[PDB]
């Protein structure tokens, strides 16, 4: 009917709400993703060697810790 | 040689869709930021919808920061926030744009009632929303697969569709889709399927559509507009001072609605740019895009969609199509039509002492009105030391600055306008005279002409600045130069009320009076013996009166001779100017002679003598009615003596019919009807009777017993004079008056037996009251309607303007003398008047000519058709015109203010819309809905129907709701046979021939057949003679001229038959379509030539059609005209009158005519 | 006292477009008048001042018009401190001050004086 | 005062054209560029313009020929200047 | 401006920092002044005619 | 009311009363069809360009007036100029053609 109010809630009203059950299921995707890709960067040679060169450059007074790292686990 | 480069005149304009490069050239940087001032600092916010940086310095030649202030640095672009020092004048100019995430409909041309995107693909509308709002998906370069090019698909169609073929199909949905489709046509290949297409199929509904969107795809491909650029990358964003932020007093902010709009698309805009990196989820992107849309749309038209409303206010926001747009048409030029500087106005006074040609003007007005032509005369005499100290002068009212004000008011014209302007002489030119007090004074004479009155109408002022336009005031709008109505020929200057009723009790006389019988040498004389009391003003008398003929060949004779004649008509012979006859004064010199009067002094002496003439009348008229003590009494209105016994006598009819009711005798209807009657009777009685006891009753004694004449009584007086008051309206004082009508429109059986000498009563009076309460509603909707009426005349006409000088064509109208029923009801000497021959006229005999070919007929040559018997003359019409776009002098007429053949170049379209406009006023089928029904071409209701060919006809086949008619002509082939309802009654006999035309039944005709069947010459005489017969009825005389002059662009437009250059069925302009199969017969083709047929357009319909897309933009409606023009990248010429106005140049008429004529060939020339 | 001033910023702007009045097309916005423009009748005044001061300035020895002219912004970009002026003339410093004064003094009894007065009002 | 320009309108046929022949001419006389052809009553250029052509002296061709005599006689002075612009070569 | 600067060192006029608000008469609107209020915001010291 | 030379309005430059010295008076569609039927072109122009919608030529004028010199050079209306503006403010490419 245009007036995309409407066309916005028909478009969403499709999209099943999720079980409770579903929501974890959704998340642990998610984890298996994105530690998919962080295993893949530790496998890159120049991802260790580029972090090195950024801390040499930390202690050197050319950068702050805020710049780089947000922290380890810990 | 080069043309050029950098800044000339100019001449056209081109309109066009935009392209995203072109857009961007316009752009002085993207608008990135809703915001708009800094809050604190009100300085712009930079990269916002006002950026000094974007567009322009908030102060002249000064950076934002600070850095350059000085006016010296300009060109400089500031090195800390970069702006261009420069007057702030250019932040009402640079534009700026956006560029838009995703790509978006131009509701203009998705929304315009023919959709152009649309018809321009072929594809429905709701499909293309359909799509854009992404609800399905369509096709696109569909390949050989499953599915047609424009063919519309589903989520799980699609998904289907695409799972069986993956590539060598396509399918797009949104914005992008719709754009694809546009870039991926080809506009060629179309036509050609088009073409074919057209030819095979034989349908009127099938090529009726195919012709319109040929028409569009070809004009689009020539053009040069792609039609991809429909959906906008880029978005222009307007220059911020057209939508100001300006502050106000108490420290209020108030702006333009467009930001609220602005700054929304920009939002919107901004944050789907922020979800593409966010990748967010489709749902989403969609609504983003979705809202996109909707906003884009608001900005530009906004109330195609939903209607947004302006922040915290209800009232919806006002866009950037309703800036153009309006009531009606467009701001600028309309009614109205913008304030003028060096104006004025005030409440107006008589000023009987004026010539005609000056104006009271009041003291303090010139002051300010000429206040810098007074500072520089000031310091040019060394008044003043400069400019500064003029001012102090003046503006002290130094003693001196009055006679310096003398000499700037001297030669130079001021102009006077009243309220309702319908003709020209609504603004007439006057030399100002400088009068004390607050009042303007307006000559008498010219008060006719305004329609203004003393009882508090108001006039404006202007001061013709330019040197033009001085000599155009004093040569053209000068109150001397127009003397003569251009309706008809007739003056307009006519002496008014108190003046003709002073002529009138000066040449008028009694039976016995001081001084009858004498004689005495001459007019001075007789002067001598009036103010001296020694003989009364009206007294039979012979005097020596020495008159002038100049029938010598241009040469004043001289004859004198004792006249038989009164004492004030010797004196008033004193005014009259050399060659007329003492006999225009010899008569008793009412309102209708004395107009007369003027007219023959000014067809003999010319316009010199009519108006040191026309100015003595009204001083003699004021003069000798104030002498003569006229006054109005409540002893002047005498009601009859057997008043009462008429009524008494009437009424006893009434009792009779009454009697008749109650027995049966007569219906109530037709009792009704009788007593209606004989109180109508009486009416017809009372009246007639007061009016010859009132007429003649003043009975007297000379030497002898009795002898009766013309009452002196005062009101009597005024009715014969034709000052004021009428045989109706004295009626109503002393006899009875009228029986009134109840709302409904019934008519009061009891009528108003009483009169106003009399009282009415409170039934009386109260019945009175609807017929003055309707009175009142008539005449101000009526002024209104009328006012319309002439809107739409102007418009039909306008750009109609006299062009060539003679365009020898032969052809032409036949003239005789309207001759209805009666005896002639106008005469032939007046339809013929002022208009130019068609061919020789014969006398009764022959190889005598009397008036040669083409001779302009004026009095003297009307009078030589009138000495001999000569009842027809054919006359050039404007109407047959063969001068393609405008009309030749020569077939126009002479007709002016002035008596020579109109001039080349004056403007006849608005002169003759005017001329039909302004007495409409005064019209009451019928009425004037009637006139506008006739310029409208409307088809009456009940139609008759005309033979369509000649031969004998007959009935054929039954009764299915239609009785069909066979013609049979005579050698040529029968076929035409036509379906007449058959329970309409017929005229056109079965066993008799007619001609193609007759009447095959009863009932008016559309003038559509008159045209078609009849021909031109015959249907431009039904308008003219029906039109005139509503006005004439009335009493208005408007020449023919005009009414044809409308009549010739009602036919403006016909429609082609046969082919060779152009298309079957176009309408189009009789004049490029003329010009097109004149070039062919001749050169070309040995003859190609295509055969039209003439078409007869309604006023309003005809005014549609305009080749200048700036002129329809004012008139009609803007937003649809400007896109059908852009679409087709239409170029307007200005040549026509509303759009140079629009632009601000020299009308291309007038004392313009001279130089559009100049360029014009300058231009399309080496 | 800030509510006042942040009271007032905290106001919503007026539609400009706010119908008022007669119904006519008078808008809110056709009553906000220029006030960034200069009337014509001032115009007319500075290029008389011109005329003006151009005439006062032939008055004077050539070395003091190209002095004063230099002084003051007058048909030459920005204007020139009196040192400034000093290295073009080369005589600088208290030379070029006594030349303005009585450049200024010329100027100042009227004969000059007359013509030029009247734009101070 | 000029109450009727009708005698004006004879000299020059278009009654249009005598505003803009009487305009031009009028101008010759306001910006100083030359004198009446007859005796001005206190008449404003306007006027005086009018007053020239009723007396037959001043219309489009008498104006066009004294122009193009005045380029000729200016054409006259400026001869050993333009020409000393040999320097071209 | 140059030309204006050049004036105020002749005259020697000090430009003041106000412009001129200054409620006057109407044009040639004449008459007897009858009376005079004077409001004043809460918190404003009243002046002397006041 | 009388003036010679007022305030102007801000959106359009046109003659506004801000002294309550009235902005001049307002010149219609009828009273410029009178102009029209009287064959008087440079009385309109003046009209409709120099007296009220050129932000140019009305001081252009203006120091003719008072210089003793009666002419007009009359520019572009402010009115048609912004009209410019906004349709091109739009996606339509409007141009003033040739010379
Ligand atoms: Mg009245
Ligand atoms: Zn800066
Ligand atoms: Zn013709």
């Amino acid at each position: 009917t245009t007036d995309p109010v409407r066309m916005y809630m028909r478009e969403m009203g499709t999209v099943e709400l999720l079980t409770r059950e579903g929501e974890i299921d959704i998340a642990k995707r998610i984890e298996d993703g994105i530690n998919q890709v962080q295993c893949s960067v530790a496998e890159y040679p120049e991802a260790i060697t580029y972090l090195l060169e950024q801390y040499d450059r930390v202690e050197a007074e050319e950068a702050r810790l805020s710049d780089l790292i947000t922290g380890f686990v810990d | 040689l080069k043309a050029q480069t950098k800044t000339e005149e100019f001449d056209a304009i081109k309109i066009a869709l935009a392209s995203p490069d072109m857009i961007r050239s316009w752009s002085f940087g993207e608008v990135k930021k809703p915001e708009t001032i800094n809050y604190r600092t009100f300085k712009p916010e930079r990269d916002g919808l006002f950026c000094a940086r974007i567009f322009g310095p908030v102060k002249d030649y000064e950076c934002l920061c600070g850095k350059y202030k000085r006016l010296k640095h300009r060109g400089v672009i500031c090195e800390k926030c970069g702006v261009e020092v420069t007057q702030t004048k250019v932040r009402r100019e640079r534009m700026g744009h956006i560029e838009l995430a995703s790509p978006t409909a131009h509701i203009w041309f998705l929304k315009s009632l023919p959709s152009r995107i649309g018809l321009l693909l072929d594809m429905p509308l709701r499909d293309i929303e359909r799509v854009l709002y992404f609800e399905s998906y369509v096709v696109i370069e569909g390949g050989m697969t499953n599915l047609e090019r424009q063919q519309i698909l589903t989520e799980e169609q699609y998904l289907d569709a695409l799972e069986e073929f993956g590539d060598e199909f396509d399918a797009k949905m949104g914005a992008e889709a719709i754009q694809a489709l546009l870039k991926s046509m080809d506009l060629e290949q179309e036509c050609e399927q088009l073409r074919e297409e057209l030819n095979e199929t034989n349908s009127e509904t099938k090529r009726k559509k195919l012709t319109k969107r040929i028409k569009l795809l070809e004009a689009f491909v020539q053009s040069g507009n792609k039609p991809e650029w429909m959906i906008l990358t880029v978005l222009p964003v307007l220059p911020p001072d057209l939508r100001p932020l300006v502050p106000l007093d108490g420290g209020r902010f108030a702006t333009s609605d467009l930001n609220d709009l602005y700054r929304r698309v920009i939002n919107r805009n901004n944050r789907l740019k922020r979800l593409l990196d966010l990748a967010a989820p489709d749902i989403i992107v969609r609504n983003e895009k979705r809202m996109l849309q909707e906003a884009v749309d608001a900005l530009l038209d906004n109330g195609r969609r939903g209607r947004a409303i302006t922040g915290s206010n209800k009232r919806p926001l006002k866009s950037l199509a309703d800036m153009i747009k309006g009531k009606q048409g467009r701001f600028r030029q309309n009614l109205l039509g913008k304030r003028v500087d060096y104006s004025g106005r005030s409440v107006i006074t008589v000023g009987p002492y004026l010539r005609l040609h000056q104006c009271g003007l009041p003291k303090k007005m010139a002051l300010e009105l000429f206040k810098p032509f007074i500072y520089g005369k000031l310091e040019l005499r060394g008044l003043a030391t400069t400019i500064k100290a003029a001012k102090k002068m003046v503006e002290r009212e130094e003693a001196v600055v009055w006679d310096i004000l003398d000499e700037v008011i001297r030669e130079h014209p001021v102009l006077l306008n009243r309220a309702p302007t319908l003709h020209r002489l609504g603004i007439q030119a006057f030399e100002p005279v400088l009068i004390e007090g607050k009042a303007i004074q307006l000559h008498p004479l010219v008060c006719a002409a305004y329609n203004a009155d003393f009882d508090g109408d108001q006039m404006a002022v202007h001061v013709p600045l330019t040197l033009e336009a001085q000599l155009e005031a004093r040569a053209l709008m000068m109150s001397t130069n127009n003397i003569l109505s251009p309706a008809n020929g007739e003056p307009i200057i006519v002496p008014s009320q108190d003046v003709v009723l002073g002529l009138y009790y000066m040449t008028r006389d009694c039976v016995n009076a001081k001084g009858e019988g004498m004689v005495l040498t001459g007019p001075k004389e007789a002067e001598r013996l009036y103010r001296s009391g020694l003989a009364s003003l009206h007294a039979r008398v012979k005097v020596r009166i020495t008159e002038y003929e100049k029938d010598a060949n241009g040469e004043l004779v001289a004859k004198t001779s004792l006249k038989d004649t009164t004492v004030g008509r010797a004196i008033l012979w004193m005014i009259v100017p050399k060659g007329l006859p003492y006999s225009i004064v010899n008569q008793a010199l009412g309102k209708k002679a004395i107009s007369k009067m003027l007219n023959t002094c000014y067809r003999i002496l010319g316009l010199k003598p009519t108006v040191i003439f026309a100015d003595q009348i009204m001083y003699t008229g004021f003069a000798y009615a104030a002498r003569s003590g006229a006054s109005v009494g409540i002893d002047d209105m005498v009601i009859p003596e057997k008043k009462h016994e008429i009524i008494s006598e009437a009424e006893a009819e009434v009792a009779e019919i009454q009697e008749q009711f109650q027995s049966g005798l007569v219906t109530a209807g037709e009792r009704y009807n009788k007593v209606i009657d004989i109180w109508a009777a009486a009416n017809d009685r009372v009246s007639k009777a007061m009016m010859d006891n009132l007429q003649t009753e003043t009975v007297i004694n000379r030497d002898g017993q009795e002898e009766k004449q013309v009452s002196f009584n005062s009101i009597y007086m005024m009715a014969d004079s034709g000052a004021r008051g009428s045989a109706a309206q004295i009626r109503q004082l002393a006899g009875m008056r009228g029986l009134m009508a109840k709302p409904d429109g019934s008519i009061i059986e009891t009528p108003i037996t009483a009169n106003f000498r009399e009282g009415l009563n409170v039934l009386q009076y109260f019945i009175s009251t609807h017929g003055a309460r309707k009175g009142l509603a008539d005449t101000a909707l009526k002024t209104a309607n009328s006012g319309y009426l002439t809107r739409r005349l102007v418009d039909v006409a306008q750009d109609l303007v006299v062009t060539e000088d003679d365009c020898g064509t032969h052809e032409g109208i036949m003239m005789t003398p309207v001759i209805e029923g009666g005896d002639v009801k106008e005469p032939l000497r007046d339809r013929v008047l002022g208009r130019v021959t068609a061919e020789d006229v014969l006398k009764p005999g022959t190889a005598d000519i009397l008036v040669p070919r083409n001779t302009l007929l004026h009095e003297q040559w009307c009078d030589l058709l009138e000495e001999n018997s000569v009842d027809a003359v054919k006359v050039r019409s404007v109407v047959s015109c063969d001068t393609d776009f405008g009309v030749c002098a020569h077939c126009y007429g002479r007709d002016l203010a002035r008596g020579h053949i109109i001039n080349k170049g004056e403007a006849i379209g608005v002169i003759a819309a005017q001329s039909i406009g302004e007495p409409g006023t005064q019209l009451t089928t019928g009425g004037l809905p009637r006139v506008a029904d006739l310029f409208e071409a409307r088809r009456p209701k009940e139609p008759a129907i005309l033979a369509e060919i000649s031969g004998i006809v007959s009935f054929g086949k039954e009764t299915k709701g239609k009785r069909r008619l066979v013609i049979t002509p005579v050698d040529g082939s029968d076929p035409y046979e036509e379906m007449i309802p058959k329970w309409r009654q017929l005229n056109v006999f079965e066993g008799e021939r007619v001609e193609r035309g007759d009447v095959i039944s009863d009932g008016p005709e559309a003038p559509h057949d008159i045209l078609r069947l009849r021909g031109v010459h015959a249907v431009t005489r039904y308008i003219v003679n029906e039109v005139q017969d509503v006005y004439r009825l009335q009493g208005v005389k408007i020449n023919d001229k005009h009414i044809e002059v409308i009549v010739r662009q009602m036919l403006r437009k016909a429609t082609i038959v046969n082919a060779g250059s152009s298309d079957f069925l176009e309408g189009e302009q009789v004049e490029y379509s003329r010009v097109k199969i004149a070039n062919r017969e001749l050169e070309a083709n040995g003859k190609v030539g295509a055969t039209y047929s003439r078409d007869l357009l309604g006023i309003t319909k005809a005014s549609l059609a305009t080749e200048s897309f700036i002129s329809a933009a004012s008139f009609q409606e803007t937003t649809r005209v400007l896109t059908e023009a852009a679409v087709a990248g239409k170029r307007d010429e200005l040549r026509g009158l509303k759009e140079n106005v629009i632009v601000g140049r020299l009308i291309p008429a007038g004392t313009g005519y001279a130089y559009h004529q100049d360029r014009m060939r300058r231009r399309a020339a080496g | 006292d800030k509510i006042r001033k942040v009271l007032k910023i905290a106001k919503e702007p007026i539609s400009m477009e706010t119908p008022i009045g007669d119904d006519e097309d008078s808008h809110l916005g056709d009553f906000i008048e220029d006030t960034t423009l200069e009337l014509p009748l001032d115009s007319a005044t500075t290029e008389s001042l011109r005329a003006a001061t151009h005439d006062v300035l032939a008055g004077l020895t050539a070395r003091e018009a190209k002095v004063l002219r230099m002084r003051f912004g007058i048909d030459m970009n920005t204007d020139y401190t009196l040192e400034e002026v000093g290295k073009q003339f080369d005589v600088t410093r208290e030379r070029i001050r006594q030349i303005e004064a009585k450049a200024l003094r010329k100027l100042r009894h009227p004969s000059r004086s007359e013509v030029l007065r009247s734009f101070l009002d | 005062a000029r109450v009727t320009v009708q005698d004006a309108v004879e000299k020059i046929g278009n009654r249009f054209d005598l505003v803009l022949v009487a305009a031009r001419r009028a101008r010759q006389m306001q910006v100083g560029g030359k004198d009446p052809l007859v005796p001005e009553e206190n008449d404003k250029t306007t006027v005086i313009a009018l007053r020239e052509i009723e007396e037959g002296l001043i219309n489009n061709q008498i104006l066009d020929v004294r122009e193009r005599q005045e380029q000729q006689e200016q054409e006259a002075a400026e001869l050993q200047a333009v020409t000393a612009i040999a320097e071209g070569r | 401006t140059p030309e204006e600067k050049l004036l105020r060192a002749i005259f020697g006029e000090k430009a003041s920092d106000v412009k001129d608000s200054s409620l006057r008469v109407p044009n040639g609107v004449s008459g007897t002044v009858i009376d005079v209020q004077v409001f004043t915001r809460d918190g404003v010291e009243k002046d002397k005619r006041a | 009311h009388a003036r010679s030379t007022g305030s102007y309005s801000l959106v359009t430059q046109q003659p506004l009363g801000g002294k309550a010295q009235f902005g001049g008076q307002r010149f219609g569609e009828m009273e410029v069809w009178a102009l029209e039927a009287y064959g008087a072109a440079y009385t309109l122009q003046e009209m409709l360009t120099v007296k009220s919608d050129d932000v140019n030529g009305r001081t252009k004028m203006y120091k003719n007036i008072v210089d003793g010199n009666h002419q007009m050079e009359p520019g572009m209306p402010e009115s048609f100029n912004v009209l410019l503006k906004e349709i091109r403010s739009l996606g339509i490419n409007i141009e003033l053609e040739d010379e």
